[PDB]
């Protein structure tokens, strides 16, 4: 009476989101400067902000891309070790022959 | 195969020992993010002004 | 700029520029950005 | 006869026969002694059959788990039985120890981890040697805080970006939780906290210095402890939100109120299982965690996540409350604590293995021979159980 | 009584960081220029600094990528010689057949 | 005889033989009862050959389509037959139901989809738990508007 093996099973994982809302605005300050001037200044500050934002986006991508490189490299190492065990059994088989 | 194992470990040592390793990017990310946030508050205040 | 700031305000206690923007370990990366923030902070303080 | 088992004793034939019987060397034999009895302040024992028997148990445990004596010792520490003297252990305590060891070993096998990986995560001892990694950490944080105002912001959130930067962590929320946990743990000989850390870093530390101050040894242990907790997070595979909850409210995981969250072997296994469970919930995991963190989660919600009839869970919930479980389920904690959930899920898993509903499982429990001493089952009840 | 082989083992390598502390500030100087001027002047100077900063990061990344490519080519050559030997050996086997 | 099929009834030998006949547990048997009669406000039925016949059909459909009872119930909901009482189903309606089930079962098989995926997609019921995905939605839209 042969016993049939169970089906291979699928794996799964969760990827639950986190959440942080945004900030509140700080209190207003009445600058000594007229509007056309302050507008340009604000424009300058935002532009510098967008520049940092862009810069961060690239850093972020590099961080994650690198983590992947490390992961893949570690995975390759684990699989090789397994393949070495297999090859040794292959040699043994030949001795059996 | 043993040779490949050695090469693989070397490649890893490279990934970890080369200058632009994971640590660099986490270091940079955290540092810039801190700057960026502070910069935002200043920019906002300026915008409000 | 920090010295000019202090002179104009009659306040020599002011300080925005701190050491370490350049980290040998990280080859100075983001040292510039670090300084840009300090400058913005100085500017803000000036305006206020 | 006194047998001198000191690792350097250069002993006689009795010492030797023990080594042979045990198939171990002098160093291992010395530790073996200490494992069985930490009160033996000498390396000497009497040639007492009972003492020999005690050594033999310590060895058998190592043989069962394929551990060296050194490894068995590390494990007992991780278990939390590191200081239990086997030489005077009760029957129950020994059986309990064996169960804890089986639990961990099977799990480490499953996790493909060495005892040493576990030991690193469970150890409460930290080095004092100052490494370049810590030195870089201190500088990064030191500069990050030059201007920090304790009266305006949470030091932990301010440090979190730098701690994440130095721990190779992708998230400040985790760094926040890690620092928070460390404060609860009070690691290092100095029982260090983020605030103490900062007062020192602010007052005495000089970035780039070749000497600094001798108090750095506490600082170093603190930083290592943070690295230790970093290892745990990644090793566990826990969702950041869950991680935060464990640290914030460990009571949700069965901790006594106010207890620091533990990082010992059993805590680690527990969390690992939590993470596994969460992964099992798939896309519904978010709902479950929100409802778990809030005290709103119910059986029906889980049944959805579990792709089953909630009546199964409910019957299991009922048995969880009716049976004499240790930290028992009451309606109030059925889904508000991981240990409560596990109790319920065990009723479910048993029902599944036996292909019977949980009540049927309960009926089998009710046929217990000690229970029969108070209320004796009738033959007919056994007939129903068979059915 | 056949003597069995030992299990294959994993390799490992250290990747210990170096540490070089921060620079100290140079002596300050009282400029002839008013603050608004120096503010803009210094800003432009930092902007050029940040421009070099980004440029340098990009160079470093390229440098590391080329180092990796060199490694991979050297590794490929080593493996081919071993594989070349295997095929040669395979032919020899056929002669034995 | 009254057969107490309540999911928690801890029933007698008659309940037991039914479980054995159907190869299912108490919970599944209880759910089966509802499938054949959603108006049974109790957990009980009589030992009525007709009722037994009705339970058998419900089990039978699940065996045919390789579903558990729980899965059969979800499917009937997805099918749109969620409130049909099989116990009073007309001849045509039963044949119709089988065809709908064949259609869907074949299709899910073809699509390599689980009945649980279908059920989620066909749900008319929603959770009230407020998750971070939703909080993020609300802030994103709130500010955008």
């Amino acid at each position: 009476i042969y016993a049939t093996p169970a089906d291979p099973k699928a794996l799964l994982s969760a990827a639950v989101a986190t959440s942080q809302g945004g900030g509140k605005l700080p209190e207003s300050f009445m600058s000594l400067w007229r509007f056309p001037h302050m507008l340009e200044n604000a424009r300058g500050m935002v532009s510098q902000l967008t520049q940092f934002g862009s810069t961060l986006q690239n850093i972020i991508e590099r961080q994650d891309a690198e983590a992947l490189n490390a992961l893949l490299q570690n995975q390759a190492a684990e699989l090789i070790l397994t393949n070495l065990s297999i090859q040794d059994k292959t040699i043994e088989e030949l001795d059996a022959e | 195969l043993k040779t490949q194992q050695e090469q693989t470990q070397s490649q890893l040592a490279f990934l970890q020992r080369k200058f632009s390793n994971q640590a660099l990017y986490n270091w940079l990310r955290g540092r810039l993010a801190a700057i960026y946030f502070q910069f935002y508050d200043l920019a906002v205040a300026r915008c409000l002004m | 700029a920090e010295q000019a700031y202090r002179w104009e305000l009659n306040d020599d206690s002011a300080r925005f520029i701190k050491p370490g923007a350049w980290q040998g370990t990280y080859a100075g990366l983001l040292a510039g950005e670090t300084l840009m923030l300090s400058l913005a902070q100085m500017e803000d303080a000036h305006l206020k | 006869e006194e047998i001198d088992l000191n690792s350097g004793s250069t002993g006689d034939w009795r010492k030797t026969i023990l080594k042979r019987a045990f198939n171990i060397d002098d160093v291992s034999l010395f530790r073996l002694l200490k494992i069985t009895d930490h009160d033996n302040k000498d390396g000497k024992i009497k040639n007492n059959l009972k003492n020999l028997s005690n050594l033999y148990i310590g060895k058998l445990l190592a043989d069962i788990h394929q551990l060296t004596i050194d490894e068995l010792d590390l494990l007992l520490i991780a278990v939390g039985e590191g200081k239990t003297n086997l030489s005077a252990i009760s029957d129950k305590q020994l059986a309990t120890l064996i169960r804890k060891l089986n639990t961990i070993t099977s799990w480490l096998h499953t996790q493909k981890w060495s005892v040493f990986q576990l030991f690193i995560m469970t150890s409460t001892s930290y080095n004092k040697t100052l490494t370049p990694e810590i030195k870089n950490l201190l500088d990064t944080v030191y500069h990050g805080l030059q201007g920090f105002d304790k009266d305006k912001a949470d030091l932990l959130h301010v440090m979190a970006p730098y701690i994440a930067a130095t721990l190779q962590l992708s998230s400040e929320n985790v760094a926040h939780s890690v620092l928070l946990w460390a404060d609860k743990l009070q690691p290092g000989d100095g029982a260090m906290t983020a605030e103490k850390f900062w007062d020192w870093l602010n007052t005495k530390y000089t970035p780039g210095s070749s000497e600094a101050v001798e108090t750095q040894e506490h600082i170093v242990q603190y930083c290592q402890a943070l690295a230790q907790l970093e290892m745990v997070y990644h090793s566990t595979g826990i969702n950041e939100n869950a991680f935060r909850l464990f640290v914030t409210k460990p009571e949700m995981f069965g901790a006594a109120t106010g207890a620091a969250p533990a990082h010992d072997a059993l805590s680690l296994i527990m969390l690992t299982r939590f993470a596994d469970w969460v992964n099992a919930l798939g896309e519904k995991a978010s709902s479950v965690l929100a409802a778990f963190e809030a005290n709103s989660l119910t059986a029906e919600q889980l049944a959805d996540a579990m792709n089953l009839d909630a009546n199964l869970l409910l019957q299991a919930s009922i048995q969880a409350q009716n049976h004499q479980h240790l930290p028992p389920v009451t309606p109030e904690n059925a889904f508000s604590c991981w240990t409560s959930i596990n109790t319920i899920l065990q009723w479910v898993n048993v029902a599944q293995q036996l292909n019977v509903a949980p009540q049927g499982v309960s009926a089998l429990v009710g046929l217990d021979y000690i229970q029969s001493m108070k209320e004796t089952p009738t033959y007919a009840q056994w007939e129903n159980a068979a059915g």
